[PDB]
RNA sequence: GCGGAUUUAGCUCAGUUGGGAGAGCGCCAGACUGAAGAUCUGGAGGUCCUGUGUUCGAUCCACAGAAUUCGCACCA
RNA sequence: GAGCCGGUAGCGGGCGUGGAUCCCUGGAUGUCCGAAUGGGGGAACCCGGCCGGCGGGAACGCCGGUCACCGCGCUUUUGCGCGGGGGGAACCUGGGGAACUGAAACAUCUCAGUACCCAGAGGAGAGGAAAGAGAAAUCGACUCCCUGAGUAGCGGCGAGCGAAAGGGGACCAGCCUAAACCGUCCGGCUUGUCCGGGCGGGGUCGUGGGGCCCUCGGACACCGAAUCCCCAGCCUAGCCGAA
RNA sequence: GUGGUUCGUGGAGCCAUGGGGGAAUCUGGGCGGACCACCGCCUAAGGCUAAGUACUCCGGGUGACCGAUAGCGCACCAGU
RNA sequence: GCGUAGGGAAACCGAGUCCGAACAGGGCGCAAAGUCCGCGGCCGUGGACCCGAAACCGGGCGAGCUAGCCCUGGCCAGGGUGAAGCUGGGGUGAGACCCAGUGGAGGCCCGAACCGGUGGGGGAUGCAAACCCCUCGGAUGAGCUGGGGCUAGGAGUGAAAAGCUAACCGAGCCCGGAGAUAGCUGGUUCUCCCCGAAAUGACUUUAGGGUCAGCCUCAGG
RNA sequence: AGCGUAGGGUUAGGCGGGACCUAAGGUGAAGCCGAAAGGCGUAGCCGAAGGGCAGCCGGUUAAUAUUCCGGCCCUUCCCGC
RNA sequence: CCUGGUGUUGGCUCUUGGUCGCGGCGCGGCUGGGGGCCUAACCCUCGGAUGGGGGGACAGCGCUUGGCGGGCAGUUUGACUGGGGCG
RNA sequence: GGGGGCCUGACUGCGAGGCCUGCAAGCCGAGCAGGGGCGAAAGCCGGGCCUAGUGAACCGGUGGUCCCGUGUGGAAGGGCC
């Protein structure tokens, strides 16, 4: 039985998991019911098209993980708020983050990211190792400063 | 007409009839019946060219249906 | 005659560690009885189907027959 | 080419060479039944919507025409426009399909796949370019006649049943489409690359088809029809016609 | 498990199928009579195809074919 | 296609061959050679010397026959017998229960039409393919009935003998297998010449058939 | 002559059948099953001296008659108001 | 008509048997028996609609197995024989 | 016909030539060859003193052949003993 899974098979992992459900069997109660179809080349087809456009949304957005990467870890990242001779009189948040270099230096990036303990405030060179694509990040350079 | 299959015929003839072997394995065999019955399948409910059910048995009903070559389900 | 089932005491049968030949009977005897029976004691019971072979040693393992029995095979 | 109102010869009356009777072919009527079909029904009868004159409607209102059964395609829209079915002596294939009787019984066998019934095609169907035949590396459509052959052979090896290739002959004759490969799109899923159906590519005769790259190459090859008059044959009477 | 075939169960194939499993797209896949090697043939599982043979209701032709109890039974107000 | 060799299960050999390992026999060699045709006595397949039955098998045909069953009407002149009941009266508590009145059932009795058809009479080329005469049973009932229909002929129906199913159903009737087979039965034609039979023996699901012999006849040596 | 030839005879708004109704049963669009022919079969329809429906008495010919005469008794449809 | 295997006759779990391999037990593939609501076929059900309900892997029902089986169908059941038979 | 000695011909290949005979059967048999046994040897032996102890042909088993083998190599299978 070319059965072209669709959920279960235990629940509902519909990831390549044909299984010879068997004639009838699974023919009528699996499918009849919903729950997608049998061999149907058009399908074996369709399976592997949309393995493979998933084969473009991983490496791609790899290659939208590795542009930004190797542009970004070179570069520096000031940002100079106010201070007394330490610390800044409201912190540093990676959300301050953003905002800035984003709007600022340019191109749009996440807030979630960037491994932060707590919210800075050492002012000047303080780097964060900052979280950008699953596998790879990027570990950038931070030179904050109070302006005066 | 009303005892087929839709996708093919299968219905018909069947010349049985039993003996009493006891050949190749020594010695020679005999004769005997001289009947005539039928033979076939079963039929399941499908639907066409508004509605329709259908019929035919097995074998085929585990294609078309599965398919359809003429009216689906 | 094709196949299966077996072969031990007078009868009916156990017997698997390859080394004791066993049980029941039933049978014989003793005890008991007025005797016999019933009970208790005891005893015997032998071609382990035959032959040959294997083995230190064969009821037991191996090799034909045979016989009994059941089913089957039947167009000379 | 000059007689006629049929077989009726009879009474009573009449058409006709300013081409009658009749011979032809194509017509217009074709009452009622019968597949019947508008509806019902014991056939040849009795019943209904639309149009219809308007008709005696003497100062009072009808037949005629018509029309429409149901299964088939499908321009689907509310479905408008095409085919069918009933026959038919004999013959045709399919569907189904038997005892007698022979075997000097009779269960195998035979009569037979006959007789019959059913469906349906035709004027002929049957069949028909081969996963064929056989073995000389030989043959080639199908069919039918002779022959092969009462042979090879089937079998209570009994009664019987009993092939075929090859050779001779009649005839000849070849073609298509799914056949997702290409492109066209149309409709969906839901945008891709899925299935879908109309257009061509090819649409295979005896192994090919596509798709790519260079040689191409640049008019006689008609089928089962399609077509034109042709001799269209016949279609009944055509008409002379030696003494 | 039946068919047809000359094949009546047979050493018994090809083609056709009643039920059940359910392959391959050219070194593929049946075949040449159990099977197997090698050789040789063929390319299926859709379709159309006049002509060559059959048959007489019809019309004609012809008869070592008939004559009214013969011929079709029925030669003419007969399938009555 | 028969003859042109054949011999053999065959391989195969071949005027020789198969058995075999032996020159012992079987088949044949030895040409004598047919072959086609015509005309005949016959033999097989044929319906096949000619008609003859009871039956089997196919497709139709019928409940205006009759047996049933469904639907729907009609029909039983008179009379007789007298149960449930209800009314009243009756010794006991009520009653059982008795009696008397009324009352009117029952496949009930006596009998017409109507349904039938034992028991005798006639009739026997009848009046008739079941009828006439005298006689008899049933006579509100598994009652008789008209009209409408349903079943069906290897199947129906059947208060059931194998009855009835269009006047003889032990499995209807018509057309078809078909001119079934038919050791039995008959039937089996113009003259004349010639000779002249058997009625035994052997084997038969064979004995009143028929194979082979024995006895006939014609052609040649 | 209930035999031959010839001529002639039977008339209905109200009698009977239909122009109304269904049970059996038969048909039968749909629906259901057959190798084919076919089987069944809803609703609707067919189906009768069962249901329903508006008259009777006398006269009058060679024959008819509740129809023809006449005297008496009615019903349904339609148009008008 | 009864009957094994097979089919459109799908899920979930409870289990004992064989077997060969690594009296035994541990495991292992193998495969056999079987007990369960379910349940999506199937069928039936209906009860006022197409949903519910009940049964449910049944069975109906198809294919092969085997069995009963005079219910029916078709044949048969010799000869002699100083009559047929019995003998 | 009664014992004892070794011995098995209680043979294969065949049989000239007859008995009985419609059929098929049935039955006999010198002698020829290969190969033995018994006897010195001349010879006898192809079961019995005989005449009953029986069966067609096909339907098959099996030990031998290495005859056929359905394209050739073979085997299923078949023919012959």
């Amino acid at each position: 039985m070319k059965v072209i899974f669709l959920k279960d098979v235990k629940g509902k992992g519909k990831k390549g998991e044909i299984k010879n459900v068997a004639d009838g069997y699974a023919n009528n109660f699996l499918f009849k019911q919903g729950l997608a179809i049998e061999a149907t080349p058009a399908n074996l087809k369709a399976l592997e098209a949309q393995k493979q456009k998933e084969q473009r949304q991983a490496a791609e957005e790899l290659a939208n993980a590795k542009k930004l990467k190797e542009q970004l870890e070179k570069l520096t990242v000031t940002i100079p708020a106010k201070a007394g001779e330490g610390r800044l009189f409201g912190s540093i948040t990676s959300k301050q983050i953003a905002e800035s270099l984003q709007a600022q230096h340019g191109l749009k990036l996440d807030k979630r990211k960037i491994e932060l303990a707590d919210a800075i405030r050492a002012l000047g060179y303080t780097n964060v190792p900052v979280k950008l694509h699953p596998e790879v990040t990027a570990t950038l350079k931070v030179h904050v400063t109070e302006q005066k | 007409m009303q005892k087929d299959l839709h996708p093919k015929a299968v219905p018909c003839k069947i010349i049985y009839q039993g003996q009493v072997v006891m050949e190749t394995m020594s010695t020679r065999p005999e004769i005997h019946v001289d009947v005539w019955s039928g033979v076939h399948p079963f039929w399941t409910g499908e639907e066409r060219f508004l509605d329709t059910e259908g019929r035919v048995d097995k074998f085929n009903k585990r294609f078309g249906d599965s398919y359809r070559r003429g009216s689906k389900k």
